[PDB]
């Protein structure tokens, strides 16, 4: 009928254990873990161990497995337990509920029962993290970073604590104190916290938000004309300066190449010292500026 | 190079004491078998 | 739709007596197969949670915990 309801459902078909079946599981799943490494070294330095022990011992990597698994299947409803206080800050339930059963596997993998604590005692640590760790890498479409988000969290911390010993919400400048950081620090941390919002959206009555975002490098086509009419004039100044000239104003701005030249680079076709395509440049631009050269591209201007 | 179970598990306790629990894993298949 | 209309009293005797008045109602209850607290509850439980085997303490609950608290 429902997803949730049908994850439940499974998780519940195991039984819980107690603290002696914990450790007995604990330690298959790690015999066979250090069965599984033992053979592995042997290869590599020869070692070759007596066939019907080696039998056994592919066998205890086996066992070790199905400990590892079952341990899982019988904890799956601590990790629910946990993940139910998470709901509606972002993240699907389901999501929640995967994320920390990431974590109780770890907790499996890295759990001790030589210490004697119970085992929900220790798996409650990573089923939290996990969960947490998840939300701060995914529940944000921009994905701020986990110490970002830690930061975030501590400063509406303090805003909250403040706020309840002044009666009024803070200024920057107590904010930045109470944290040990900047006022321009807060304000920047602020702006990183903000959310996005959705153009699907709709606003008044049957139109959606999305229909008012303008297309800004969208040709304008009075503008893209009156350059195509501005590059037309300015071909007839080159014809009326010298051949050379005309040629060293281009590659200089690389009109006809789309890319800027240096001067040395315009010695070379030029076969010219590098200061003469300088002076060459300066005599050509101030005749450029001459009044009769440059009058039809001052109403150009703009 | 990642963390694996291996290394985990090396980290918490030394070879000495993974060998003799797998002497004892050894001893019930060993007993399994061998007694009815 | 239709749950018996007489599962709900289940849920919660002699209950032809105190209605007496009604012909109709007690056919639509001699229509009902239904019979005691607990069967019933079982009947109304199913229709409700689609999926959860029910629990002898869950049944119980179920209905205080729905429209009474």
């Amino acid at each position: 009928a429902d997803s949730v309801r049908a994850y439940l459902k499974q998780i519940g078909k195991v039984a819980l254990l107690n603290a002696e079946e914990e450790v007995e599981l604990a330690k298959r799943i790690e015999a066979g873990l250090y069965a599984t490494q033992k053979l592995a070294e042997l290869a590599e330095k020869g070692e070759k161990l007596p066939v019907q022990q080696r039998r056994d011992m592919q066998w205890i990597c086996r066992d070790g497995d199905r400990a590892k698994n079952h341990l899982l299947e019988a904890n799956l409803r601590l990790v629910v337990s946990l993940a139910k206080r998470y709901t509606g800050r972002g993240m699907a339930f389901l999501d929640l509920i995967q994320e920390g059963n990431l974590g109780l596997i770890r907790a499996v993998e890295k759990f001790d029962y030589t210490k004697g604590y119970k085992f929900s005692t220790y798996a409650t640590w990573w089923i939290r993290q996990a969960i947490t760790r998840a939300m701060a890498d995914q529940a944000r479409t921009i994905r701020i970073p986990v110490h970002m988000v830690e930061v975030i969290n501590k400063l509406g911390r303090i805003q909250r604590e403040l706020l309840q010993d002044l009666g009024r919400e803070p200024t920057p400048e107590e904010l930045a104190k109470e944290m040990d950081i900047t006022p321009e620090k807060v304000l920047e941390i602020q702006q990183y916290a903000r959310e996005p919002i959705s153009l699907d959206q709709t606003i008044e009555g049957d139109s959606q938000l999305g229909d008012f975002i303008e297309d800004s490098e969208a040709v304008v086509a009075v503008d893209a004309v009156s350059f195509t009419l501005l590059q037309d004039q300015l071909q007839s100044v080159l014809e009326t300066l010298s051949e050379r000239e005309a040629g060293v104003v281009r590659l200089r701005f690389g009109l006809t190449d789309g890319q800027p030249r240096t001067l040395d680079e315009i010695g070379q076709v030029y076969g010219v010292t590098r200061e003469r395509i300088r002076q060459i440049e300066s005599k050509t631009m101030s005749k450029l500026r001459h009044p009769s050269r440059s009058q039809v591209l001052r109403d150009y201007l703009d | 190079p990642p963390r694996t179970h291996w290394d985990m598990l090396l980290e918490r306790r030394s070879v000495e004491e993974l060998e003799e629990l797998l002497k004892e894993r050894l001893d019930l298949i060993k007993a399994k078998r061998r007694g009815t | 739709r239709r749950q018996p209309v007489t599962v709900l009293l289940k849920a919660l005797e002699q209950i032809v007596e105190r209605f007496g008045f009604s012909e109709i109602m007690m056919g639509t209850l001699e229509k009902d197969t239904t019979s005691g607290t607990d069967e019933a509850l079982l009947d109304i439980y199913r229709k409700l949670r689609p999926g959860e085997p029910p629990t002898k303490e869950s049944a119980q609950t179920l209905l205080e915990n729905l429209f009474f608290k």
